[PDB]
């Protein structure tokens, strides 16, 4: 905002920042904290149209 | 009084310090005097109290607000200033006489405790500011008693699991400064935390130690693209030369391959720049040494890495010439450059530097020959060099007829060597194809070679039939020859002889090595003569049924290719095998996870045939979709990815294809819900497969009309009604809730009859929120009804 008036002792309920929190959730749920995947991608084999259109034993030739 | 004077003095500083950093150094200077005098008069606690009060005013300010950022820096600069005076007196060894140590230790301790009063506040803004203040003063708090140290670690260890990723990052920054416990806590967050920005924060700030480097570089496969890019953009760049010493060579090669083959361009370019610009510069322009690090002899990544370099640095490209003097010191690195440059310039038509930088064909034939002599008259390096030169030779210029014959007589002598490795037969024959004027000139020279090998074998015997090893050589050569033939066998007589003399005997006997070559040679001939393919369909069915996993591997590929080239004319007729017989051969292989390599060929192969319309059986197509969603095939990544790429393009390429999915998809969905519900039973080998709602909206997605590459069609419509008849056939409502909620992904608008029928069912299902979801459907539906009705 504009600025802060650090000379204000009038400021009411500024100690509210130190409240207890009762029934306000501040921790992430314990389920998500650990994941077996470790957030990596699986092995990638790169299946492309170029891959499929080609023959197995004669990769130079293509099919429709 | 003097208590209010302290407040006014400190508040005046905070009032001006929030607006600009200009006078912060002066602001610290006065704060230190206000403090010193305050303690002199016994009001140390008045200063500490008012200093805290003014800091509380910035705690609720949100992350971005500059005013909060400016006061956080003031607080940090103040503590850092007080500590510097204590460090100097210690480092310059002079005494402090005004209790500066005691005042500092007490101020810091008191201030952290005050700030920690809001570490668990409900307002996420103060929780962020609290950890921000902590993070930015950690370096300058000095030595603290154990009670405060325990309080800090416990407070942070709870904030590492804060609900906001913004606070968690700040929790990370705090714990980084306690590294050497805290190190394992950060590795725990680098792998397990769901937010990508915190994994990024942990990664970038985690100490790069032999213990931690594996976990840091592990993020080269992070699901987020930035985290992957940053591995090359910063991590690997920070290390510099240590990327070739303190990094395991096996993971090293895997990092380049990953970056250069990544599916995203940002990651690819990031890895490219690391190789072409950052590394190369770290090695002082020495391209040869850079290639020594990539290890051309034991890796193919360098093909992309050097082409990546050539694009980035065309200035170096014109500087690599090849005079006759280079061959005196020819190594694997230089040899790889020879092919890499020559092929790169042909592809991008930089013919400028081929007439002056490379020898003519006649001189290249001498050098290629030379190395052939050294090897077949370190053996690995020689074979490698021969391969690199031969690769270039295949694409060399033989306009000068002198160079064509020279090179030709060189490779013919090479291919005549009975000891020639397979990789050098492969490339040796491809060169002879480029040198030949036409196919007939190519096969005549090739078969002439082959026959000499088998005939010479019969003189050592007449010191009857050729040895088994000798047959492996002839079939290896012929297999690479027949791969390059493209005319019907009717035109090539000599290939008809090779069939009788060599190929069909190889299919007859054993070991595999000789039988596997016979099948590949046969399959390649079947691609040229439809009748030959008809007359060998029974043989190939036997090869997969009675052969080792390797023979199944080849014979299956042959079968799929014969179908791709000739279609359904090799099946179902007089003198022809039955389609349903081959369908069973594929199915038996497809579901045998004992050998998963073959499942991909069956899985992929069948997709190739349905896509070309050569296959069009509804029941078989359904076996594919189910093997994709199957729990047994989760282990086979290649199979899942094969089906994942094929069956979506099948539907979306032509509505007849998608029309097939619609008829099956209801039965498919049925047979996977019944499945998952039975994975709860006491018979296992659940999360090993998707849950029905995923499967449904997956199925429904394939059936959507507009995803095809011109009218509404209602192909999807017919799928849904089927899904509703099957419905109600379930033990657990949980999966009924799954199937029902994911409706409304439909495209609705024609064809009155169908939609009215759809409404009739939905009304019948008017038997928990699932009810709402279904009601959403009928109101939208009932509108379509009155609209069409009144249209008349």
């Amino acid at each position: 905002v504009l600025e802060i008036d650090f000379f204000k002792t009038d400021d009411s309920f500024e100690d509210k920042v130190f409240a207890s929190k009762g029934r306000t959730k501040i921790d992430m749920p314990i389920k998500n904290r650990k994941n077996d995947t470790h957030y990596l991608l699986p092995d990638d084999f790169h299946f492309s149209t170029d891959r499929i259109t080609r023959l197995f034993i004669k990769p130079g030739q293509k099919m429709s | 009084d003097i208590n209010t004077k302290i407040f006014n003095s400190v508040a005046e500083v905070f009032q001006k310090a929030q607006g600009s950093y200009a006078g912060h150094r002066k602001h610290i200077a006065v704060l230190k005097k206000i403090q010193s005098k305050a303690v002199e008069q016994g009001y140390e606690d008045a200063f500490n109290f008012w200093f805290d009060k003014l800091v509380t005013k910035i705690l609720p300010l949100k992350k971005n607000e500059i005013i909060g950022d400016r006061i956080v820096k003031l607080v940090a600069a103040f503590i850092a200033s007080l500590e510097r005076e204590l460090i100097l007196a210690k480092k310059q060894n002079y005494k402090l006489t005004n209790d500066e140590e005691g005042i500092f230790s007490r101020f810091v301790d008191q201030f952290i405790r005050h700030v920690l009063r809001g570490v668990e506040s409900p307002d996420k803004n103060v929780r962020f500011r609290v950890l921000q203040l902590l993070a930015v003063i950690m370096d300058n708090i000095g030595e603290i008693d154990e009670s405060l140290f325990n309080l800090l670690i416990l407070s942070l260890n709870k904030r590492i699991y804060d609900r906001e990723p913004t606070v968690r990052i700040q929790a990370v920054f705090c714990l980084t400064k306690f590294q050497d416990e805290a190190t394992r806590t950060l590795v725990a967050s680098i792998q397990n935390d769901p937010s990508a920005e915190v994994r990024r924060a942990a990664m970038l700030n985690l100490i790069n130690d032999n213990n931690t480097r594996p976990y840091i570089l592990e993020r080269a496969r992070d699901v987020n693209i930035v985290n992957r890019r940053l591995v090359y953009s910063r991590i690997l760049k920070s290390m510099g030369r240590k990327c070739f010493d303190d990094i395991e060579p096996h993971i090293f090669d895997q990092l380049i391959e990953w970056g250069l083959e990544d599916r995203e361009l940002s990651v690819r370019n990031a890895c490219k720049r690391l190789i072409a610009h950052d590394w190369l510069n770290a090695l002082d322009g020495d391209l040869i040494e850079l290639l020594e690090k990539l290890d051309v002899s034991r890796s193919s990544v360098c093909v992309k890495a050097i082409e990546a370099l050539f694009q980035s640095r065309p200035d170096i490209l014109s500087k690599i010439k090849f005079p006759e003097s280079i061959w005196k010191d020819f190594t694997v690195e230089i040899a790889f450059l020879f092919r890499a440059i020559y092929l790169y310039c042909l592809d991008n038509n930089i013919t400028e530097m081929l007439e002056e930088n490379f020898p003519e064909a006649s001189k290249l034939s001498e050098h290629l020959n030379h190395y052939i002599l050294l090897r077949y008259h370190d053996y690995n390096t020689l074979e490698f060099i021969i391969e690199q030169l031969s690769i270039a030779a295949e694409r060399y210029d033989y306009s000068d007829e002198v160079g064509r014959r020279s090179m030709l007589t060189v490779v013919r002598n090479m291919l005549a060597l009975t000891t020639l490795s397979e990789p050098l037969i492969k490339i040796g024959i491809r060169v002879m194809k480029s040198l030949s004027i036409n196919e007939k000139d190519f096969v005549t020279m090739a078969i002439e070679i082959i026959n000499d090998i088998r005939d010479d074998d019969i003189e050592k015997q007449e010191s009857k039939e050729a040895s088994s090893a000798t047959i492996v050589l002839c079939l290896t050569r012929s297999s690479y020859m027949l791969e390059l033939v493209n005319t019907p066998l009717t035109e090539n007589i000599l290939i008809a002889s090779l069939m009788d003399t060599l190929i069909t005997p190889a299919v007859r006997n054993t070991a595999p090595n000789i039988r596997e070559l016979g099948v590949k040679n046969l399959g390649l001939c079947c691609l040229l003569d439809v009748k030959l393919a008809i007359d060998n369909m029974y043989i190939l069915g036997m090869c997969v049924s009675k052969g080792n996993a390797s023979l199944k591997y080849i014979a299956l590929q042959v079968i799929v290719d014969i179908f791709s080239v000739h279609g359904n004319t090799v099946v179902d007729g007089e003198g022809k095998v039955d389609s349903i017989s081959l369908h069973k051969i594929f199915y038996k292989v497809l579901k045998n996870n004992g050998l998963p390599e073959c499942q991909v060929i069956a899985a992929e192969g069948l997709c190739k045939l349905f896509l070309a319309d050569v296959f069009t059986d509804d029941d078989l197509f359904e076996t594919l979709v189910l093997s994709y969603f199957s729990p047994i095939n989760s282990s086979n990544e290649a199979l899942v990815q094969a089906f994942a790429f094929c069956i979506p393009v099948y539907c979306f390429s032509h509505p007849a294809h998608q029309q097939r999915m619609s008829r099956t998809a209801a039965d498919i969905l049925l047979r996977l819900c019944v499945l998952w519900d039975d994975l709860q039973s006491s018979v296992i080998p659940r999360e090993a497969m998707l849950k029905p709602n995923i499967i449904f909206q997956q199925l429904l997605f394939w059936t959507d009309p507009r995803n095809l590459v011109t009218k509404k069609d209602t192909v999807q419509l017919t799928f849904l009604i089927d899904v509703l008849k099957i419905y109600a056939q379930i033990e657990k409502k949980e999966i009924k809730k799954m199937i029902i909620t994911n409706i409304n992904a439909i495209f609705l608008s024609q064809d009155y009859s169908t939609l009215k029928e759809l409404l009739e069912y939905s009304d019948d299902i008017a038997e928990n929120v699932s009810k709402n979801a279904l009601d959403k459907l009928r109101n939208n539906l009932n509108s379509l009804i009155e609209e069409i009705n009144e249209r008349s």
